[PDB]
């Protein structure tokens, strides 16, 4: 669950990053607007790394529970 | 204090911006006080671990602290 996959997760969760990513998907807005959107996306995705990192390790923790050990025997 | 021949010139070592800095490498575990809370000099504001041995962090100046790094870093 390295950074690349973390970003892929953020792509479908964070409303701000979603709004920016959808806006940048519009064809031929303007050069300046695309540059601004790209910088906003970079800043938002970088800013959200530690929180989604904690989420990731929580996700992995759900694999190490005794319920799984009981199901597997 | 720099002496050149028989003349003296004094240079200041910057410590002015009042930014709290980690004295060492390591990992941040948690912060002790609230983001935006007032701290007094000598009060511990953060808990970090290097060496697998925990070391706190005392504030130098009294003021209102805002954190840059998120807990776990």
């Amino acid at each position: 669950f390295r950074r690349k996959d973390l970003v892929k997760t953020m792509r479908r969760v964070d409303p701000v990053y979603i709004h920016l990513a959808e806006r940048l998907g519009t064809p031929e807005l303007s050069t300046a607007e695309r540059k601004e959107l790209e910088n906003k996306l970079k800043e938002r995705e970088e800013f959200l790394i530690p929180i989604y990192h904690q989420v990731a390790v929580q996700f992995a923790d759900l694999h190490d529970t005794p319920g799984r050990m009981q199901e597997k025997g | 204090r720099i002496t050149i021949g028989n003349k003296t010139c004094v240079f200041e070592k910057e410590n002015d911006p009042s930014v709290m800095r980690s004295p060492s490498a390591g990992k941040l575990i948690q912060y002790i006080v609230e983001d935006g809370g007032h701290v007094f000099a000598g009060q511990c504001y953060a808990e970090i671990e290097v060496m697998k041995m925990v070391m706190t962090l005392t504030a130098v100046e009294s003021g209102c602290i805002h954190y840059v790094k998120r807990p776990g870093a």
